[PDB]
């Protein structure tokens, strides 16, 4: 018979596979059970789901308001008084939020964890269009991180990293910007500054070159690409 | 040898991530997979192969490395036991 | 469509505004069993002494050991990839890894897929025959 | 086992017995090296 | 002609010798982590660096970071390192709920030189530039034995009639880098939270492979790309 | 099938190696001769040494015999007029196709111009 | 029903037999009598566990089983299937062409003893791994039976004793 | 007598280099071993290709990794088994900071190492 082919909900949950189409001490292997159930490849406070595996189902499944509310219900109202949890809410809630296109609330979420006051006004600046003065203000937070005082975390030292290129692309320093993707083997960034500041499609001597990064770069194809 | 002793892909700075990861001899774990896999790409770039290595070619490393062990220790144990 | 892996060197995971992505990406590998890789590469030694003898080691011995498989592999993948190279090929393939271990080791890992003389030499040796009657 | 001996003996079987500036070094030496062993640890 | 040192070098025939000059190096150490008088940054005592610490603990001369010492111009005293030491050993994180008004001791040591040293100059100087290089390999022999003579003018030449003179010898001419006694042989509730918290990092990028040490290299390849811009630019 | 009672039948299966060829072999390899070791030792190690020589020449006589185109592998010259009548001949050839299943290469030039 | 009838009746997966196959057709590309003490004269003158276990198993078989058993004893790589056989061993690359038919009875009579070996050792060491924990046979367990076949005897290095040269050999041929 | 070249030349350069006397048959045997060397060196070269120059060059230098660890090489030269200085300078030290065993007068000469590494028993 086998080869033609709470217990209601458990059995649903994990009993039955689906691919051919409470007491409180059993709820977290039915957690457990809906994870692997959520993430599964043939798709195409009670209840707790891990707030990336929500993000990343959302941004595939057009859930995003879904997630989003536990997220930002969590972060008002930690579920466990630890430090890792706190983190990883809030770096999903700030991926949601960057992906969505809310500079404002991006903002707003990251100005209360920096512990710089440099870093808060270089987030300030960035908001009101003042690209200049907030490089100016990343560049001297990292200067007084260099000493080394007092600790600093790692999303601080990317958001540094990652929004001096953002704010140097806004000021139109593409021939800085070129040699540093060259150095640093960023293929997206050194397209988007050869597309814009030289006349390498003149010649094939360095169409092919460039051509040769683009079939580099498509295959993981993207609308930008 | 005195030297040893005393538009384009930056090859360098892939090259010199083999020395980021902890030898076996340093963490205690035997090499699988994802170690040698690892290990795999700065010896490509070394040697300029610029397509990298086969899919499979890890799992292949690991159960040879495995079976030498295994003749290693067969050897020594035969002659004392 | 089939899932794609995050190709273009920027980087994964930076909690940062430069968000661009795939139509389908891939799903990163996750377990919530219990039993980590961390713990088990710390019994794989076990298991092969268990294997061939069929802890069991003193503490100066497994160290000798270990270095004998970091050497192991940090001279057959040196090989392995010059060869390759010399025949003008741009990636590494299971053939070269194999042509080393089997001629250099003697080592035969199943389930993954002539010479003769010239007339010179034939030449020669019919002299020296004439020679020798 | 360093101080395990045997002797020279022409009368036994095997002809072998076996028996049956500031803070300057010198005076502030140990408590450097106790703030060393803590940085080490 | 020079002064040779004595048959046991002390910390206080050099330190005695060599009053009133400066220092070879001054280190300051903290609770996790070490600098430099004179450094920007920081080294934590788990990176490789950890290493010259190791020699501080030992008196030794750090032969293995030889070539950086002599760019700099480090002093040597007799072959040996005058070293100072300053000692500075002796809430709710990334909530938002946070307020915000914007929402040493001193000691000196002496180090003293090794063979492992003097192999390291001898190679150094084998490749350095000045006959092309400073030495040439084939007058490499001829150079050491010279230096000896000057390290060892004096030896122990008188012979011994029996067993109990030898002994008596090598009792008198102990030295104390090399009187230490053999080496010691080789050794070898929560879990719900830990479980919990495991649980709560599933699909993590990066929280959930930890479950730091700051190089700043990108920002000195930006100065640096900038500064050899400007520089470009000047010229014309 | 004990040691103890091979050893006591030593009588029955000295081999055909004299006395004094294992006594030099065996000076020279480092153990005094059966004048202080046991006389049964040295036959049972005479005796081995006699049978691993014999395995050696069976293997080499199948070898000739299978062997009876049609050129010599380069890297075993010997040889003179190649005897007469249908003898068989102990070859160069026979006995290094035989030995390499030993691990042992005798390979060597034909000529030298 | 070579793996079944060697005490495999479970199901093994697409990379087993895969692998079989492969070590299988390995060895059958690299593969009185003259050598007897007649041929000592130049005149010729004309003359005048295993067994136990499958007892005990085909005992405890059924009516069925043991007909299936039967039925499955007699399968065979060549038996009816020359050209296939020959197109698979690739006799053309590696001989001259139509080698007798004496040749391909002998090479059918070795390749069921090469199965029947392989699984009898595979089945052996799943069952000790499956002991020291506390399904059918996987590829690892074939693999580990290899590395047992191509061990030779110690008599084949005994010239290399005291000395620190590498033992290089060609395929066994198990 | 009839007698091959390079064995006439062999002995020549022993002979200039203060030999004065060698056995007869050392000539064939250092030409046999040339033989010997030549065919493995080619016969490794043809599997990893025609030959170039650096399919030979690469096949010399996968030999040299377990044989040829010798001759007269002088600094960092690989000879005597092929050991680094370095390593052999810290395993020197190691070893030479213990200090020298304490004999009194009446045991010079005449102590021995432990039982557990001396032939006792063996006859």
């Amino acid at each position: 018979t086998v080869r033609m082919e709470s217990a209601r909900l458990a059995y649903v949950i994990l009993g039955q596979n689906w691919d051919t189409l409470v007491p409180k001490e059993d709820r977290p292997d039915l957690e457990r059970g809906l994870v692997t159930l959520l993430t599964k490849d043939y798709h195409s406070p009670h209840c707790k789901i891990p707030p990336h595996v929500l993000k990343f189902e959302a941004k595939t499944y057009d859930a995003w308001y879904t997630a989003l509310h536990q997220l930002e219900n969590a972060a008002i109202k930690p579920e466990i008084d630890s430090a890792a949890v706190r983190e990883s809410n809030l770096d999903a809630l700030v991926d949601l939020y960057s992906t969505l296109g809310e500079d404002d609330l991006f903002y707003g979420t990251w100005r209360r964890r920096c512990q710089f006051v440099e870093t808060n006004a270089g987030l300030s600046y960035e908001q009101h269009g003042m690209w200049e003065k907030a490089q100016r203000m990343y560049e001297s937070a990292q200067i007084k991180a260099r000493t080394g005082v007092i600790p600093f975390s790692e999303a601080e030292y990317m958001l540094w990293e990652d929004h001096w290129v953002l704010c140097a692309q806004k000021l139109q320093q593409w021939e800085i910007l070129q040699d540093f993707a060259k150095h640093e083997n960023f293929q997206d960034l050194l397209l988007e500054c050869a597309w814009r500041n030289t006349e390498y499609w003149q010649n094939q001597e360095n169409r092919d070159q460039l051509d040769t990064v683009i079939k580099g770069v498509m295959d993981a194809p993207t609308p930008r690409r | 040898v005195l030297m040893e002793h005393a538009l384009k892909m930056n090859f360098d700075l892939e090259i010199r991530k083999r020395y980021a990861q902890p030898l076996a001899v340093e963490s205690g774990e035997f090499p699988d997979t994802s170690n040698i896999e690892s290990r795999m790409l700065p010896f490509c770039y070394e040697a300029g192969l610029s397509s990298g290595h086969a899919p499979d070619a890890a799992q292949f490393m690991s159960i040879a490395t495995e079976t030498f062990i295994k003749e290693v220790m067969s050897a020594i144990f035969s002659r004392t036991r | 469509p089939q899932p794609v892996p995050n190709i273009g060197g920027a980087g994964s995971g930076r909690p940062t505004y430069t968000s661009g992505q795939p139509a389908l990406p891939k799903t990163p590998a996750f377990q919530l069993e219990g039993e980590g890789e961390r713990v088990l590469n710390k019994k794989k030694l076990d298991e092969l002494v268990r294997q061939v003898c069929g802890n069991m080691l003193t503490p100066e011995v497994e160290e000798s050991v270990l270095n004998m498989a970091d050497a192991f592999v940090d001279n057959v993948l040196h090989q392995a990839c010059r060869n390759a190279k010399e025949r003008g090929s741009k990636v590494l393939e299971i053939r070269d890894i194999q042509l080393v271990l089997e001629r250099v080791y003697n080592i035969r890992i199943p389930g993954y897929a002539k010479v003769q003389p010239n007339s010179n030499w034939i030449k020669k040796m019919s002299a020296v025959q004439a020679a020798k009657v | 086992n360093w101080e395990d001996y045997t002797y020279v003996d022409p009368s036994r079987p095997d002809g072998i017995a076996i028996p049956s500036w500031e803070g300057a070094e010198p005076e502030t030496s140990d408590l450097l090296n106790a703030v060393l062993d803590s940085c080490l640890a | 002609t020079f002064d040779a040192p004595p048959y046991v070098i002390t910390p206080e025939y050099i330190l005695k010798k060599f009053a009133g000059h400066p220092p070879s190096l001054i280190v300051h150490l903290y609770q996790n982590h070490f600098r430099f008088d004179q450094q920007e940054g920081m080294f934590q005592y788990k990176s490789p660096m950890r290493i010259f610490i190791e020699h501080l603990r030992n008196r030794t001369v750090p032969h293995e970071i030889m070539e950086y010492l002599i760019q700099g111009g480090v002093p040597f005293y007799e072959g040996c390192l005058i070293v100072q030491v300053f000692d500075h050993r002796t809430t709710v994180p990334f909530s938002i709920h946070n307020h915000n008004p914007y929402i040493p001791t001193v000691y000196t040591v002496v180090l003293m030189p090794t063979a492992q040293a003097l192999h390291t100059d001898l190679l150094l100087k084998t490749v350095t530039p000045r006959d092309h290089m400073e030495l040439d390999p084939k007058n490499i022999y001829e150079v050491e034995a010279k230096i000896l003579l000057a390290t060892y003018p004096k030896l122990d030449l008188e012979p011994t009639k029996n067993a109990e003179e030898t002994i008596a010898k090598l009792e008198k001419l102990a030295h104390p880098e090399h009187s230490h006694k053999p080496p010691e042989p080789k050794v070898r509730d929560e879990a719900l939270a830990a479980e919990q918290e495991r649980y709560m990092l599933t699909l993590d990028e990066r929280l959930s492979s930890k479950l730091w040490e700051p190089r700043f290299e990108r920002f000195k390849l930006i100065e640096n790309i900038k500064q050899e811009h400007a520089e470009k630019k000047e010229q014309e | 099938a004990s040691l103890r009672e091979f050893l006591n039948k030593m009588d029955d299966y000295a081999p055909i190696i004299p006395d004094a060829v294992t006594n030099y072999y065996m000076t020279r390899a480092g153990l005094p001769p059966p004048p202080q070791t046991d006389i049964r030792l040295a036959r049972l190690l005479a005796l081995a040494t006699q049978k691993f020589i014999a395995d050696i020449a069976a293997d080499a006589y199948q070898y000739s015999r299978i062997r009876a185109l049609g050129i010599q592998r380069p890297g075993y010259g010997g040889g003179g007029q190649g005897g007469s009548q249908n003898r068989t001949v102990l070859t160069m050839e026979d006995l290094g196709m035989a030995v390499s299943e030993f691990g042992v290469n005798v390979k060597r030039s034909e000529f030298y111009r | 029903q070579m793996m079944y009838v060697s005490g495999e009746t479970g199901e093994p997966s697409l990379e087993t037999t895969g692998i079989i196959e492969d070590i299988v057709r390995q060895q059958v590309i690299e593969i009185g009598l003259p050598w007897e003490p007649a041929s000592f004269y130049s005149v010729e003158v004309p003359e005048r566990q295993r067994l136990r276990k499958a007892d005990e198993r085909t005992k405890a078989m059924t009516k069925e089983e043991y007909v299936t058993w039967s039925e499955f004893r007699q399968a065979s790589f060549t038996y009816r299937k020359g050209k296939r056989f020959r197109e698979w061993a690739g006799f053309g690359l590696v001989t001259d062409s139509k080698p007798s038919d004496d040749i391909i009875d002998i090479l059918g009579f070795l390749t069921f003893e090469m199965v029947q070996t392989l699984t009898e050792e595979a089945l052996k060491i799943k069952e000790q791994e499956d002991l020291h924990r506390e399904t059918p046979v996987e590829p690892r367990h074939i693999q580990e039976a290899f590395r047992r076949l191509q061990q030779r005897p110690k008599k084949a290095r005994a010239m290399l004793n005291g000395t620190k040269l590498q033992q290089r050999t060609q395929l066994k041929l198990f | 007598s009839p007698r091959p070249r390079d064995a006439r030349t062999l002995e020549l350069l022993l002979t200039a280099q203060g030999v004065t006397s060698f056995e007869p048959r050392v000539s064939q045997l250092l030409l046999d071993f040339a033989y010997r060397h030549t065919a493995a060196v080619l016969s490794d070269a043809l599997h990893l290709s025609s030959i170039t120059a650096n399919a030979v060059a690469l096949a010399i230098s996968s030999r040299l990794g377990y044989q040829f660890r010798g001759g007269g090489g002088g600094y960092y030269g690989g000879g005597g088994g092929g050991a680094s200085k370095d390593w052999m300078l810290e395993l020197a030290r190691e070893r030479n900071k213990v200090a020298l065993p304490r004999v009194l007068p009446s045991e010079w000469g005449v102590r021995l190492p432990g039982e557990r590494f001396v032939l006792s028993g063996v006859s």
